[PDB]
């Protein structure tokens, strides 16, 4: 005969019960703007790299000093 | 054939498990001329004869309806 | 002043000052709301309920669960929880302490960024940190190297840590935690077919998981005993109502960890994951880890896990070399305890985030600054 | 009669007669089996599945991957694959042709010995050969000297070849291929935290590796653009289901080749390995290689690699001398194409293994007789 | 518990089965709930007149269409499971990623409730809510659904493989009911 408390509470409840809507709204929306940094993890990477390769390590001494021998 | 919406290849494979090891007188046909594909090779009183597949399975299928003759029985003729 | 740590390792939630032996009190992180027209007009309507208050009130409330798979589902709900916890248990104001945050490793940045954003803005708090579980687990267990298994309420972990460093490539992370297992339990339970599904009904199982579980020593042999005997079978009451009595259905449950067929996935299981992740990591270290093997929290509570684990490693290890595992009593608390230790050392004064940075740069700060 | 070549360079598998321009068809070398009780009784149960047939069927199948690190894992599975390939695609009988085999260089004898043993015994085949990738790469690229980089599905290579000869000491061989990179990708991907791990789920990435990747021109500068812009970011669908949209996570991936920290190892990378391996090799030749620089297959597909490579060499080279690299269109096919050329020349009639030797001496024959 | 609103009211088992006829005749599926309420305020064509199986004529309003909504909202007798459709999409999102399109294509319904006109349509409306619209969706609604099961059983009976598969008396001799639970699904 009506639209009621009973039905309004039904709608309210259903809203509360729907996990898909609210969880998707929070998680999927927040998922997209996720990331911006010059990561320190990559600072580690870079530093290690610096330590990594003979072309820096040996050559820095050997090209520089064996220039002048005598 | 009552398994639906599927392909004679399925049965090909079921042949290959079922008979192709087991059933001595039936054979995978050798290569031979005249034909794109032949699928069955078996041995007969006439000699030994080899035969092929188009997907035709449904052709043997028999539908029925009462209704069709059911009403024709009413009809004038 | 003084320094305060929140545990948000999932399940009941743990919070306490540096140097107390154990957190003041602990809360499930259930959230729940009304289900029915409110028909005592005398009643004050509160529309959301949390904690043991809800745990009492449950029946007309219905639950939401704000962390899936260790990922926290709905922020404002968290904020409700968090506010409640401070004021009601802690009688604490956000200014009062640095605060330390407890994180699943290797999981989406968003939890970092919003968590920090909220807690610096919504709460205003001298210093902030977020820390990875395994570090605490080592500090509490006090062996600078190790590998940790801790399968809590939430997503289930393998990290080898060597002394003083991370091997983030090494690491394995799994959604196999006890909650989902429990929900599988019901699909077991209908065999005996006393059967009920809703959230509170699901938590009722948690008690049984406390009481009734124990670890299969050998699966085949257990089945043979299952055919022989009923001592395997024990009798237990409804929390109120009936007595219920349970067969192999108890021991079958943990095997899922070893075989996640029963709710079906492939990752070859805790132990094979572990040895896999080892064989990733390099050759010489391995003996130490064969020695130093460490486990904690929700699943580990079960009697016997360590034994069959060792059986498994003796399968997979070359038997020639020593093997043992650690199974401390306190594992479920371990994390927050380690956090307390973590809080203690002055170096975090070097290390904390301060409000100033949050002023001068965004949430982005964290991801460089923290692990 | 006529002569037939299998490519077993990993990834999809390539097979074709001498003198065709391109192999008839190509197959991943996935192998997969059922995961669930077979519950259509109408269904014929086949217990193993391979190739695009599986690629369709995947979901209840689960994958095994019969080549790790270019080393073929499980022989009988290979035999399944191999048999299928002959009969189903090729409509070919083992007697019909000599057959040519395609090998990672510098890898354990066992692959030689069992491969030949099986294929002469299990298949019975007029003539057999196994050939090292780089040789084909030169023949197709048609410069008698060179150095090759080809990082396929499988283990990743440096070989200088001088005209008409090998420098097996010179050679470098690396397990850095795109598969493992891809599995690192997931440990990236959880940052955005759309997250799934299983084999098929991992292969889904392969498409993205086709579509979405491109090579970093400069890492710092790219990060600066990453702060500036979203054109760096592109929007892509699930193969079915969602649209997904991906940031720096695309370009960050190839850098692993330049920096295998991100899954962490030391070998100083493709380019530094190359210049190292040069500086091993002798002094005069070098200019030619500075001129003649050649790349192929799976990783190389990415746009831009050659450019940053040249940037790197201009770093490491004395700038004084000419530098260029070759980046042919067809690189991923290159090997089998070269194999076709290799098949063509009558000298292998001098060179093939014949059944007779396999009769009169073992698999041992190969290791003298072939490279 | 609806019907007492109009308050022609009877409770016993046979009286309850009398409703079954009305469930045959008088039900139809809500296309949209709000909009239906608006029509409910507007119109009586929504309202139809029906006899007792013997005795009175009875005439029924929204009380017809309100009934099926319970499937979508099991508040009205109150439970939580988020309903047929949300259960379905949930259970999908459990199942793995690639298959899903097929099921988006192949969607199948049968028997007692499904008899109602219109279910498939609002179901599709619901899936178009929950699906990413980008991908094809359809459902199957065969005529014969209520018989479907036994029909399929006939097919199941037909194939010789059950001769491999049946239980035989011999096993029941040699082992208990336990046989089944291994032997069958
Ligand atoms: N007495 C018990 N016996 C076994 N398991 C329990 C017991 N009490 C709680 N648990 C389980 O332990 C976990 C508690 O959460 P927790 O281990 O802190 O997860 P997290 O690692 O996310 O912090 C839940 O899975 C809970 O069901
Ligand atoms: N369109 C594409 N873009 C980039 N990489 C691709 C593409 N298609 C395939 N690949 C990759 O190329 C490799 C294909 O195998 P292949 O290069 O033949 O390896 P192998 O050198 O062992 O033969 C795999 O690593 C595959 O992921």
């Amino acid at each position: 005969x009506x639209x009621x408390x009973x039905x309004x509470x039904x709608x309210x409840x259903x809203x509360x019960x729907x996990x898909x809507x609210y969880x998707x709204x929070x998680x999927x929306x927040x998922x997209x703007x996720x990331x911006x940094x010059x990561x320190x993890x990559x600072x580690x990477x870079x530093x290690x790299x610096x330590x990594x390769x003979x072309x820096x390590y040996x050559x820095x001494x050997x090209x520089x000093x064996x220039x002048x021998x005598x | 054939c009552m398994f639906p919406k599927a392909t004679d290849t399925s049965f090909k494979n079921k042949l290959y498990e079922q008979h192709l090891g087991k059933s001595n007188n039936f054979q995978k046909p050798k290569p031979a001329k005249g034909k794109a594909e032949a699928h069955f090779s078996l041995v007969h009183y006439a000699g030994t004869v080899d035969y092929n597949i188009i997907g035709w399975l449904d052709k043997n299928k028999d539908p029925l309806n009462e209704t069709v003759v059911g009403l024709y029985q009413k009809s004038g003729l | 002043t003084t320094a305060l740590v929140c545990d948000n390792g999932s399940g009941l939630v743990k919070a306490g000052f540096a140097g107390d032996d154990a957190p003041r009190a602990v809360f499930p992180s259930i959230v729940g709301r009304p289900r029915h027209q409110g028909v005592m007009v005398g009643m004050g309507q509160k529309d959301s309920y949390v904690g043991d208050e809800a745990q009492s009130k449950r029946g007309i409330l219905t639950l939401k669960y704000p962390i899936e798979h260790g990922i926290i589902t709905n922020w404002d709900d968290m904020e409700k929880i968090w506010h409640h916890t401070f004021y009601n248990e802690l009688r604490v104001a956000p200014e009062e302490h640095p605060t330390l945050l407890t994180e699943a490793p290797l999981n989406p940045k968003a939890n970092r960024e919003k968590m920090t954003q909220i807690m610096f803005e919504t709460f205003n708090v001298p210093a902030m940190y977020v820390a990875i579980q395994a570090v605490l687990s080592l500090y509490a267990s006090g062996r600078t190297t190790g590998i940790v298994l801790d399968s809590g309420d939430g997503v289930t972990h393998n990290v080898p840590i060597y002394e003083g460093y991370a091997l983030p490539h090494a690491i394995m992370r799994l959604d196999l935690a006890g909650r989902d297992l429990t929900d599988y339990l019901m699909k077991i339970l209908t065999e005996r077919g006393y059967s009920f599904v809703t959230t509170a009904e699901r938590e009722i199982v948690r008690d049984i998981k406390e009481k009734l579980c124990y670890v299969a020593l050998d699966f085949e042999n257990e089945m043979a005993t299952a055919a022989s005997s009923s001592s395997l079978e024990k009798s237990y009451e409804l929390p109120d109502g009936q007595v219920i009595t349970i067969g192999n259905e108890r021991f079958r449950c943990p095997e899922t960890l070893f075989q996640p067929s029963f709710i079906g996935m492939e990752s070859a299981g805790i132990h094979e994951t572990t040895y896999n992740s080892i064989m990733k990591c390099d050759i010489d270290i391995r003996k130490d880890l064969y020695a130093n093997n460490v486990m904690s929290g929700g699943t580990t509570m079960y009697p016997g896990i360590a034994d069959r684990m060792q059986k498994e490693i003796t399968a997979l290890a070359p038997s020639t070399m020593k093997i043992k595992i650690i199974a401390p009593p306190e594992r479920k608390y371990s994390v927050w305890i380690g956090g307390s230790i973590l809080a203690s050392l002055s170096t975090f004064q070097q290390m904390w985030i301060t409000k100033q940075e949050y002023d001068e740069a965004g949430p982005s700060i964290v991801h460089r600054k923290c692990f």
